[PDB]
């Protein structure tokens, strides 16, 4: 085996410094192809890791470079023939690779060959091969290098458009399948989902099925750190494409059960975008919405954490946009939201310190809040006053304003009475 | 416009079909008849994301507003298209979806309006549409609505451009045709796909 392998490597080497032409070699290509279909089959075996990896490497690389050469120059018949066989082989490899490591990277060289090779590569052979490529990328580094190179590089025809997104729809199906099990494997799966995103951040194309899938999916049994990493991954995968903020917003608004995903995409926009004060507005909208609905009532288990998540999305937003107007209308709103524990944490975080202290200084905003509270609604008003107080500086004007508040406060027959109680505490 | 649009958005959100349309119709008529700058202004004024698709829906409600909608929204597009979001949702709509006899007409007139408001919008869409004709993954995927949409597109395309258009687009067309052909030659509705072929054929004989 070793002796035979050594001879094969030698042969490969020889053909390496003798392949500076490549004209009418369709014959060579075909022969090679059939031989190597069989050879790949045989190849899945043993052979001192990389003794086999080297062999395989040569074969693939060599093979693809030649098969796709056919595609470039020559005849479609031959091309199709090779593809059919090669696709089968690709499928086979997508299985072997792991232990090989060096030859797993040789299989990665074969996938890079598919990239160069284009439509043939893209087809039957590369349906399973795109899946494998995704896996490899999410397994990492060198793959990533090549991948981001192609992330700018006309995107490999945006990974072959329809098919690219169809593979992504297969990935949507896979996301659904992961929602089921997937610990670190699914972490990398999501990584590769986003790898494809980087490759062809063709959002719309990807679309619908996947959208729904993802939505449902945000509740994996094995969250841990991989889970949040991947949360970030999908959110940041949204990045900045077509429908972007809008699309995201839509699905999220529907099932207001996932504002961590809101944060994710908020932040996706924050580190990947366009229409920027317009994105401040989008953000603003979502943010505002969130607070307004949620903090419009109360909660206990899940939605207390939902409020926490809301603080996080506020975060992304606020920081990213320096939005200040939109942002702090919602901060005076959202800040006013703070309430207990976690609240404060989230508040400062979202605040993005400059503006946090800006608000601290701010008294016009305070007056706005004063009258807001005057109109009242519930506990929102109550705690608004609470944190207003917390935000100590110097009443002065606010002292006079609050005297008026009290007066109203005092008056209160209904729950406006307890509002006044808390207010009074603040005043004290 | 702010209040108007606020209200508009709200309206749409709150309720489609009847409400919206009735209002619209009457309004439309009147407005059309007597306004230009102002017309344009209100129209323009339209907003939100909820109201963007709010307006998508609105627009389609108005489409259902039929031929009145056509002429008047030829003037409504003439009131206003103002690039950006219009384009966004135009293609949003382009992509998707549900019910289009109204849009056939819908499609047509809408297209007409916008296209003529701002030339070459169409061209891009037409260009874009070519890609949409394709399959494989799509062949595996979709329902039959997509095909419906496709048909409509074909029709509009046939209707207008530059001439020159034909030539370059024909590059793409040919390409499209070939792959598409294969795919759809595989059409159950083999004839559906065939019909498309004939259309295209005609287009660049």
């Amino acid at each position: 085996x070793x002796x035979x392998x050594x001879x094969x490597x030698x042969x490969x080497x020889x053909x390496x410094x003798x392949x500076x032409x490549x004209x009418x070699x369709x014959x060579x290509x075909x022969x090679x192809x059939x031989x190597x279909x069989x050879x790949x089959x045989x190849x899945x075996x043993x052979x001192x890791x990389x003794x086999x990896x080297x062999x395989x490497x040569x074969x693939x690389x060599x093979x693809x470079x030649x098969x796709x050469x056919x595609x470039x120059x020559x005849x479609x018949x031959x091309x199709x023939x090779x593809x059919x066989x090669x696709x089968x082989x690709x499928x086979x490899x997508x299985x072997x690779x792991x232990x090989x490591x060096x030859x797993x990277x040789x299989x990665x060289x074969x996938x890079x060959x598919g990239x160069g090779x284009x439509x043939x590569x893209x087809x039957x052979x590369x349906x399973x091969x795109x899946x494998x490529x995704x896996x490899x990328x999410x397994x990492x580094x060198g793959x990533x290098x090549x991948x981001x190179x192609x992330x700018x590089x006309x995107x490999x025809x945006x990974x072959x458009x329809x098919x690219x997104x169809x593979x992504x729809x297969x990935x949507x199906x896979x996301x659904x399948x992961x929602x089921x099990x997937x610990x670190x494997x699914x972490x990398x799966x999501x990584x590769x989902x986003x790898x494809x995103x980087x490759x062809x951040x063709x959002x719309x194309x990807x679309x619908x099925x996947x959208x729904x899938x993802x939505x449902x999916x945000x509740x994996x049994x094995x969250x841990x750190x991989x889970x949040x990493x991947x949360x970030x991954x999908x959110x940041x995968x949204x990045x900045x494409x077509x429908x972007x903020x809008x699309x995201x917003x839509x699905x999220x608004x529907x099932x207001x059960x996932x504002x961590x995903x809101x944060x994710x995409x908020x932040x996706x926009x924050x580190x990947x975008x366009x229409x920027x004060x317009x994105g401040x507005x989008x953000x603003x909208x979502x943010x505002x919405x969130x607070x307004x609905x949620x903090x419009x009532x109360x909660x206990x288990x899940x939605x207390x954490x939902x409020x926490x998540x809301x603080x996080x999305x506020x975060x992304x937003x606020x920081x990213x946009x320096x939005x200040x107007x939109x942002x702090x209308x919602x901060x005076x709103x959202x800040x006013x939201x703070x309430x207990x524990x976690x609240x404060x944490g989230x508040x400062x975080x979202x605040x993005x310190x400059x503006x946090x202290x800006x608000x601290x200084x701010x008294x016009x905003x305070x007056x706005x809040x004063x009258x807001x509270x005057x109109x009242x609604x519930x506990x929102x008003x109550x705690x608004x006053x609470x944190x207003x107080x917390x935000x100590x500086x110097x009443x002065x004007x606010x002292x006079x304003x609050x005297x008026x508040x009290x007066x109203x406060x005092x008056x209160x027959x209904x729950x406006x009475x307890x509002x006044x109680x808390x207010x009074x505490x603040x005043x004290x | 416009v702010s209040f108007v649009s606020q209200v508009l958005g709200k309206a749409c959100v709150h309720g489609r079909q009847q409400e919206i349309l009735g209002v619209l119709v009457p309004r439309l008529a009147a407005l059309t008849q007597g306004s230009y700058l102002h017309q344009r202004v209100c129209w323009r004024l339209v907003e939100q994301v909820p109201d963007r698709a709010m307006e998508a829906v609105l627009t389609g409600l108005v489409e259902a507003a039929l031929g009145p909608e056509v002429l008047s929204r030829l003037l409504g597009n003439l009131v206003v298209k103002n690039k950006k979001a219009q384009f966004v949702m135009t293609q949003k709509l382009l992509f998707l979806q549900s019910r289009l006899t109204t849009p056939m007409l819908q499609s047509l007139l809408g297209h007409l309006a916008m296209d003529s408001q701002r030339r070459p919008l169409l061209l891009q869409v037409l260009k874009e549409l070519l890609e949409t004709w394709g399959s494989s993954s799509a062949i595996r995927h979709t329902p039959l609505p997509q095909q419906r949409h496709v048909s409509k597109a074909v029709l509009i395309c046939l209707a207008q451009l530059g001439e020159p258009e034909l030539r370059d687009s024909r590059d793409e067309l040919l390409a499209s045709m070939m792959a598409g052909v294969k795919c759809r030659l595989d059409s159950s509705l083999p004839p559906v796909r065939r019909l498309g072929m004939i259309v295209a054929e005609v287009v660049s004989a």
